[PDB]
């Protein structure tokens, strides 16, 4: 018995698209009365788990939810057990807080042997996705191990700085997603890359305006940046750290393949029963969710899934389905993990809107239809930014998913972890 | 149905001693972790101390390392903590759980414990 | 029953910066007034600062006119002053109630808050 | 000069449940060090309970061992002793002085507290 | 007709501090005396503090000889009484008259205070 990932082979889960709800939401975040509640604020989240350790991030602004300021960045790992019967948790053993708060941003964490390293990026200048033309590029990776002893000052809490970067063409590295994976001895990190637009080679002839008819043909190159005039073009990509040579911290950012190449975004590498499953999100032309499984890991040469169910909302320039070229850079990130691989079967949070962010209703989908639905909140609370993943319970998988809702009593988005499981008999 | 019942008391002269305790019932207590948390009026969560199962790992706060040290009593279910020599800057609801600070807590908070050290 | 919790501080320098306090409970915050009223020993009321109950009006007295603003946050029950830039004439009790100066008040005066602005 | 006021009395039914407590003043009792010591007529000095000056250390003798437990109340300067299941070979007088047994003594015993257990 | 109107606190922590008041109208307080009496049921009158006219003799009892120590207030007639460190024994109901401990009194107890000091 044991808390693992998606190996061997699980119990026969629902195939089926029935309307009869057999998913029972189970909150496993219950917080404290927060009487003489303020302007607080959580956002920035982080949620991996692999082989039974988890980890989280937070950044707690006083004021406004996106203009606000820095007083703590909890970040810290932990172990996931079972309650006592049948129902996972997330049991937190170590915390780490640095500081000064408001110098960390864009955290990206990773599994390991007995240790958990967070990848987070270093600026001096705020977001760094907003104030890129200064920023200098300076990368710490955190360790923290998962199971703490007395008096070992070596063994809770080191530090290192990754001064070799071994960018091509590059101008700027910066760990941007959720997690990676790690391949035997080397550890893989989720990241995007900063090119100069000048320095772009990309046919304005390859741009999917078809049927498009209400699109320039140059909204492919405008939508590769963060505005039209800009200076930078976000590129997609992973970063490798082999931790077995330790001569010299090195970084190697390998770009994403050119097949549905969008905008910078979160992206999200997992494994799912042995195979490695990429996510990346979509703040660009492309509405619809991309997924897909490796099959080269290091290029990043992903097969993307063709979904024509499952999006993300947006603002009125680029909502909800819309599958067409057009310059803006919005959305929602919504991540989904998968669960079964002979029927590629997935099951993520997805927000159910056209040109708002509320409603968060979890939702199971195979590749072009949606199984089994449910609603975790009411049909009036906001949600900006949700995190999937399913782990299995000594028989049968489980997942637990970081939705931030708007909790009814604390007027402040509350990041509420909820513990949804797969069915093995539906109707 | 996990209860968790908090003991103690307040109401102390600055630099005492107290003594507060937290028991509880149903989920196996052999094998577990449990943590102080406090929060004063006007603040959030600030965690005190920690313990594992087989009382190989104790950890604390910056603010009280060496203030108090958390015990364990796995043959007879509770959770004792000896606050010596505290301020004014301890008064706050101390509570028990199963999570270090976090954000964490698989269970509805029963009543806690209030600490006044003030006059 | 109506209970006004004054706080705050004093013994401040002359030309010091304090932010006066004082939360209420019971009659509904969301939609009523709060005045800030001092009064020093020998003589009588002395309004300071006023506000509505939408934010949307804020008095303030000939002497106090640029010294302090005060705010609203009917979020969460209280009543602040960042009082800036006072001087020995500020040496008083404060008083939070439901009346601008007149000789009105509706409520007990709790305990209040005195401000001590000398040496 | 340091004076010692010894309270509580005696004539108790054999098993039961008495409270002696004494008092004093002068000598910062903060930090100091405490202890019953009790003399049946015929026979010599006989400490039954001490206790440290922060509460840490409690010893007792063997054969009150589980009787009573000491404790301190550094706030209110006294000295209790919750004495329970007492017997007829505890009938002596009680004396509270700042040495456990020894030969030793730093004031003059003032009054003392006779407790009779028998009939 | 005198009218005494005791006030004051009471069902305190022992060890606490309390301050009781006792108002008065008619006779001129200007130039007058007045004491604090208690008494304990079971027990009689005990004086604790007394205040002259002029506040040029302040005297006290042998047992609260330093625990609090009484004012006067010739402007506003009132008579308080700034109880300080108390213990179990001053269990008991506090009086205002024109005596100092005597038999005397030359006006009927109109309420008294009882102040409860235990657990
Ligand atoms: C994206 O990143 C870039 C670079 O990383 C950011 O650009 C940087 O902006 C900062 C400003 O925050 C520059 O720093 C200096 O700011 C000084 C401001 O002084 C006060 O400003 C506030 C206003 O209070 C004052 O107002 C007036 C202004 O004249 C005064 O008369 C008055 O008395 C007040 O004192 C105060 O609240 C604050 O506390 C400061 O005390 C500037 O004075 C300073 O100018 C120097 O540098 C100039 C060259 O840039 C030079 O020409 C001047 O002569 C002088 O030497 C400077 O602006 C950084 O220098 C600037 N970086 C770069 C590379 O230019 C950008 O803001 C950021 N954007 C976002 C959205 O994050
Ligand atoms: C970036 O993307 C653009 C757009 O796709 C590319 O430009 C196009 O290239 C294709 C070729 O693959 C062009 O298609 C045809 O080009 C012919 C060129 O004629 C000469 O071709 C070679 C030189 O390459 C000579 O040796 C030869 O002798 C010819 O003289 C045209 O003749 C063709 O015309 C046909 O279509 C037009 C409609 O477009 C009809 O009106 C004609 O009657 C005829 O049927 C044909 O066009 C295409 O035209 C190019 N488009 C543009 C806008 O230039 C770039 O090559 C590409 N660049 C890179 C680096 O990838
Ligand atoms: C991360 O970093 C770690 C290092 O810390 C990497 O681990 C190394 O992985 C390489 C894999 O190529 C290991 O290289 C191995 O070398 C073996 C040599 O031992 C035997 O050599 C003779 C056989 O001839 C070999 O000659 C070359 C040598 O490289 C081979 O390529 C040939 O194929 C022949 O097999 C024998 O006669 C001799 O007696 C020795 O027994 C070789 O046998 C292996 O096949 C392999 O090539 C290297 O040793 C590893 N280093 C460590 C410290 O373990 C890891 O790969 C990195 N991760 C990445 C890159 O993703
Ligand atoms: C949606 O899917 C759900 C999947 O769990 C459906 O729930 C199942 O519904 C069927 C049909 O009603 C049940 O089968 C029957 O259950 C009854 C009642 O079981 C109870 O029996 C005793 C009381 O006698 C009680 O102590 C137990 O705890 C059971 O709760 C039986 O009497 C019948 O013989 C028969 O087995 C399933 O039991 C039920 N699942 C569970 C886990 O209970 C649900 O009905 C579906 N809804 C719709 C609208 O289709
Ligand atoms: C959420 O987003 C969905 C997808 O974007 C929305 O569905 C779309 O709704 C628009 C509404 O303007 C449709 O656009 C037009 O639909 C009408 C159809 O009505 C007329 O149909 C025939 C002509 O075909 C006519 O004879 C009838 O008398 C009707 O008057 C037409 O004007 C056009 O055909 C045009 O398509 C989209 O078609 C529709 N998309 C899909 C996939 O259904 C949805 O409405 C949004 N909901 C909210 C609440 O915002």
């Amino acid at each position: 018995e044991g808390v693992s990932n998606l190996v061997g082979l699980p119990n026969n889960i629902c195939l089926q698209k029935t309307s009869n709800q057999i998913l029972k939401p189970k909150l496993i975040s219950y917080t404290l009365p927060v009487v003489g509640q303020s302007g607080t604020c959580i956002t920035d989240p982080l949620l991996a788990m692999d082989e039974g350790y988890f980890a989280y991030s937070h950044l707690e602004k006083i004021g406004s939810c996106s203009r606000g300021v820095s007083k703590q960045r909890i970040i810290g790992v932990g172990e996931v057990l079972d309650r006592g019967d049948e129902v996972p948790s997330l049991f937190m053993t170590n915390v780490w807080t640095p500081s000064n708060p408001n110098t960390v941003y864009h955290c990206s964490a990773v599994y390991n042997n007995e240790f958990y390293y967070v990848l987070c990026a270093v600026s001096v200048v705020g977001d760094p996705i907003l104030n890129s033309t200064y920023w200098s590029g300076s990368l710490m990776m955190t360790r923290l191990a998962v199971k703490p002893k007395n008096n070992g000052e070596s063994y809770n809490q080191h530090q290192f700085a990754l001064r070799n970067i071994e960018k091509g063409k590059y101008d700027k590295v910066m760990p941007y997603g959720p997690s990676g994976i790690k391949q035997g001895d080397t550890l893989y990190f989720p990241a995007v890359g900063f090119l100069v637009r000048t320095e772009f080679t990309y046919n304005d002839s390859n741009c999917p305006i078809a049927e498009c008819q209400y699109s320039k043909p140059e909204n492919c190159r405008l939508s590769m940046g963060i505005r039209p005039n800009s200076h930078y073009i976000l590129r997609s990509g992973l970063l490798k750290y082999n931790l077995s040579d330790e001569e010299n911290s090195k970084i190697v950012f390998i770009e994403i393949s050119d097949q549905r190449l969008s905008i910078g975004s979160p992206s999200k590498i997992y494994d799912s029963l042995g195979q490695p499953v990429f996510y990346q999100a979509s703040f660009s032309w492309d509405t619809m969710i991309k997924f897909g499984d490796v099959q080269t890991v290091n290029p990043l040469v992903v097969n993307w899934r063709d979904n024509t169910v499952i999006s993300r909302p947006g603002q009125s320039q680029c909502p909800r389905f819309n599958k067409c070229p057009e310059v803006c850079w919005e959305g929602v990130y919504n991540d989904a993990f998968l669960i079964d691989r002979i029927n590629w079967i997935s099951a993520g949070v997805f927000l159910d809107s056209n040109q708002t962010a509320e409603n968060p209703v979890f939702t199971v989908f195979k590749d072009n239809e949606v199984l089994y639905r449910a609603q975790l909140a009411s049909e009036d609370t906001n949600a900006q930014k949700t995190i999937t993943n399913c782990f299995l319970l000594k028989n049968k998988i489980w997942c637990i998913s970081l939705v931030e809702i708007y909790d009814t009593g604390d007027n402040v988005i509350r990041p509420k972890l909820f513990a949804v499981k797969i069915p093995e008999q539906c109707t | 149905e996990v209860q968790l019942v908090e003991s103690g008391g307040g109401l102390v002269q600055p630099g005492g001693s107290l003594r507060l305790s937290c028991a509880a019932s149903g989920f196996t207590f052999s094998s577990y972790a449990m943590s102080w948390v406090r929060q004063a009026p006007g603040k959030g969560l600030e965690w005190v101390s920690y313990i594992s199962s087989s009382s190989s790992y104790t950890n604390y706060a910056d603010s009280v390392k060496g203030r108090f040290t958390i015990s364990r009593d796995n043959s007879k279910n509770t959770l004792y903590l000896q606050m010596n020599s505290l301020r004014a800057e301890d008064t706050a609801s101390y509570y028990c759980a199963r999570g270090l600070a976090g954000v964490w807590g698989i269970d509805v908070w029963g009543q806690g414990t209030l600490v006044t050290v003030s006059s």
